[PDB]
DNA sequence: GCATCCGTGAGTCGAG
């Protein structure tokens, strides 16, 4: 089976930040740069 | 249960010295260890999500 | 940025608002040109960000950049389970685990 | 002291990119006009994508073809990026045929031409075929809107066909710029600029127009008020 | 906390002024910051409190909407027959509590207006609301504080 | 929170008594097919479906609302059990 | 792939001329906030209304001065003047100057303003000032048609040397609050439900207010027509 | 009264 990413899957970085994807937003909802480039992931600062 | 597969990184006729990469293993990109994706992140709270 | 200036686009009004905010935050040195302050922010690793739902900028500059993230093997597709009724144990006559 | 209909400027490069300026506008209307269009442009603009693939001697997506370097997963990954323009407005579906062999690099050009169908990116790589390596494909491209995953549509022309994830939206990127302008003694007026990048399947301007039409048609939905029976 | 905190600025730096017009002129020249503490007529105040005076919350937040002043600026607003020196943000918080519990007087009593909201103050708020208005209205208050808390935490930067 | 829960906690000397009251009442309503309800048609709890509004199938909701209307009598040793059963059967067949 | 969409049903819930709720469901994904935000901006900023721009009071030099014989200071009266809701019956009329003269032990309400042609005072019971024995109030207020919110320091208009500029609140709309809730039609759970809430001063009704708002937006969509 | 010996305890769901 070919598994895409879905709500409930676990992501983590190498520095010990770990979390579950809680929301998949459509591209238009995503915070973007002035040139129109959207971001893939929104991390919470409170975790740092 | 993860799928372990190798993929060829070279092409017909290519000259290769000793130790050059031929096939890319699982979780490997051009001989470098690949455990995930490089994504563009923004660090801000978002609507309690 | 320099590309953007060459493309014939000056500073956005939203970028002005955000720059006022960052100026109040002591992030950028007051009196500089908008380009200078945007460079000052970008150097601190922060950029101006627009909320996609509104179009209005996030009041502050936000830290944005490429990060390496992995998908761990704990996957919801494996873990989700529910039962109404099902098999029962031999001696205890209780539901199996 | 009432602003009126602003000048509308249009800049274009190819069928790919475009800039659309509206000036002068009342304060804040740069965003009021600019952002909704962006949202509609990025999502609801109809387009084309490959909805299915059949290769001969290939039962499923997980298999490798002899003589072919790329695995079927990668071949379909490459097929995802194929840009297929329909000249006919009435044409809902097209099946592209590819037949190739011998040492060669099979590109998008190698598809057998169909009437009122044009490949906007002929240089797109598909496969690398070795000596004796033989590739035969039938791909199905459809008209659709938004992003419909292969799991959702499950479109198959035949038994061994492989359903493919389809991104229909021709719009690659949308940005909008609000700059300070003035008319007469008025100040702090908005000058709006919509920058649009597409795949060439449809031009930026077409997209902008049908997106506007979408916004208007949605504004239509307020025209028939109705009493709340909650009480 | 981000909406309920007030700005403290260093530009004005405690200058003395005879008449308010002098202060307004001074700020206009860029000599004195909006939120910087100063003494007009011998009693301490800020330029912001003099310059902008709102007849009601709706007007104030309307001004915040048009970019006249921010939620963190100290200003003067008329609320419930009282003349208040406070931020529009705090007026907003107060109106959130009030709308949530559907009692304006009680709400006005529960809140501590002149301090920025945090874990302890909000805890005390939840408890007092429990006691006075009961668990249903307290649950509604909770949901509200959740909503606005998140919504504002987002755009806070 | 359950609507008017504070009033319900006011009505009884112990919260668990409220619980028992509501549960028993709900069982009565289920058994008698809601015919025995003390609620007027306009006071009927409504579930909003695809077609339109309908009667709320949930017995507990009903019982709590009925209880809120003060149209119910709750207490110990009101009437002998079989008598209550037979009478409720008489007025409302099942 | 093949898509079906039903035209949403517009739901209206109104209490008097002061308020209304507006529910539009179902909507396609993301279109909740797509219509929602623009209408909010347009409603608050651009909807035509009337405000008190300038006020002159006899024997009063500036804004923070006090009026002998009256309890409220000048500032408190200016505030009360900000809440005055004035309606122009004639579309031709751009501006009015309302005069008021009173004295003695009387509490001046908005009724006391001398009537003007095609000018309706929506809130005649509104409190302006209270006067004691020996107190006198002579004032003229300048009411202009406009849009949104203009601070006093921004227009700076004076008919007289002693006339005081007032922050002008033109917007008949007091507040706009909108929220998008996930609702479902059949199989799909994400479909958008737009709930809109609008406050007004009574001069223009919320339904009228929203209809004006969607008109302004729609007209702007026609500005993409001719290059 | 005080050293010494023998038996009985030592977190929860999950997968295994
Ligand atoms: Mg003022
Ligand atoms: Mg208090």
């Amino acid at each position: 089976q070919k598994r895409k990413l879905q709500v409930g899957d676990k992501l983590a970085n190498r520095h010990g930040n770990k979390g579950v994807v809680a929301k998949i937003l459509p591209v238009e909802d995503m915070p973007h740069l002035p040139d129109g480039t959207p971001v893939d992931v929104i991390l919470n600062p409170l975790g740092v | 249960g993860t799928a372990l597969d190798q993929r060829p990184r070279v092409v017909v006729g290519q000259r290769v010295r000793k130790g050059d990469l031929l096939a890319d293993g699982p979780a490997s990109e051009n001989g470098f260890l690949a455990l995930g994706q490089n994504v563009l992140v923004a660090i801000m709270p978002f609507d309690g999500y | 940025f320099g590309k953007r200036k060459g493309e014939g686009f000056g500073v956005d009004k939203r970028e002005v608002e955000v720059l006022r905010r960052a100026e109040k935050l002591g992030l950028v040195t007051p009196g500089k040109t908008p380009e200078e302050q945007l460079k000052e922010l970008f150097l601190q690793g922060k950029v101006v960000l627009y909320d996609g739902r509104t179009g209005e900028p996030i009041e502050g500059p936000i830290v944005v950049g490429q990060m390496f993230i992995m998908k761990l093997y704990h996957m919801v597709e494996d873990k989700m389970h529910a039962r109404s009724t099902g098999p029962y144990s031999l001696i205890t006559q209780q539901p199996l685990g | 002291s009432k602003l009126k209909a602003p000048v509308f400027t249009v800049r274009t490069q190819g069928r790919e990119y475009g800039e659309f300026v509206l000036e002068p506008l009342e304060r804040g209307f740069g965003v009021t006009l600019g952002n909704p269009l962006r949202r509609i442009l990025l999502s609801s603009i109809p387009g084309t994508a490959v909805t299915s693939v059949y290769i001969e001697d290939v039962l499923h997506e997980f298999s490798t073809i002899p003589g072919v370097k790329e695995d079927v997963v990668e071949i379909i990954l490459n097929l995802k990026e194929l840009v297929v323009r329909f000249l006919n407005p009435s044409l809902q579906t097209v099946t592209l045929l590819l037949k190739a062999e011998g040492p060669k690099e099979v590109k998008a050009r190698d598809f057998l031409p169909v009437a009122d169908v044009e490949i906007m990116n002929p240089d797109l790589h598909i496969a690398t075929l070795e000596e004796g390596g033989r590739l035969n494909m039938e791909v199905r491209v459809d008209r659709g809107v938004g992003y419909v995953p292969a799991e959702k549509h499950g479109i198959k022309d035949r038994i061994n066909a492989i359903p493919v994830d389809a991104v229909f939206s021709p719009v690659r990127r949308v940005a909008f710029q609000v700059e300070d302008t003035r008319l007469g003694q008025r100040t702090d007026l908005d000058k709006l600029t919509l920058r649009i990048w597409t795949d060439g399947s449809v031009t930026p301007l077409e997209a902008l127009n049908q997106a506007v039409e979408i916004l208007r048609e949605h504004l239509t939905y307020f025209s028939n008020p109705q009493a709340a029976a909650v009480a | 906390y981000y909406i309920t905190q007030v700005r403290k600025e260093k530009k004005g730096a405690g200058l003395e002024f005879a008449t308010p017009e002098e202060a307004l002129a001074a700020h206009e020249r860029g000599e004195v910051a909006l939120n910087a503490p100063i003494k007009v007529a011998g009693r301490e105040t800020s330029v912001g409190r003099l310059k902008y005076v709102f007849a009601n919350p709706d007007e104030a937040l309307l001004a915040v909407a048009h970019g006249i002043v921010d939620l963190q600026d100290v200003v003067t607003v008329r609320y419930m027959g009282k003349r208040l020196e406070t931020s529009p943000g705090r007026i907003l918080f107060a109106r959130i509590v009030a709308e949530a519990v559907e009692d304006e007087k009680v709400a006005w009593e529960l809140i501590q207006l002149d301090v920025p909201q945090e874990k302890n103050s909000l805890k005390d708020l939840v408890y007092q609301a429990f006691l006075r208005l009961g668990m249903e209205k307290t649950a509604r208050l909770l949901d509200a504080l959740k909503y606005y808390g998140f919504t504002f935490s987002t755009t806070s930067g | 929170a359950e609507p008017g829960i504070d009033k319900l906690f006011g009505m009884v000397d112990s919260k668990y008594r409220l619980t028992v009251v509501v549960a028993k009442r709900a069982q009565q309503l289920l058994r008698h097919g809601f015919k025995n309800t003390v609620l007027e048609p306009e006071e009927r709890p409504k579930m909003q479906t695809l077609e339109g509004l309908f009667d709320d199938p949930n017995a507990v909701t009903w019982a709590m609302k009925e209880l809120l209307t003060g149209r119910l009598v709750f207490g110990e040793n009101l009437v002998p059990e079989d008598r209550l059963q037979k009478e409720m059967e008489r007025l409302y067949p099942v």
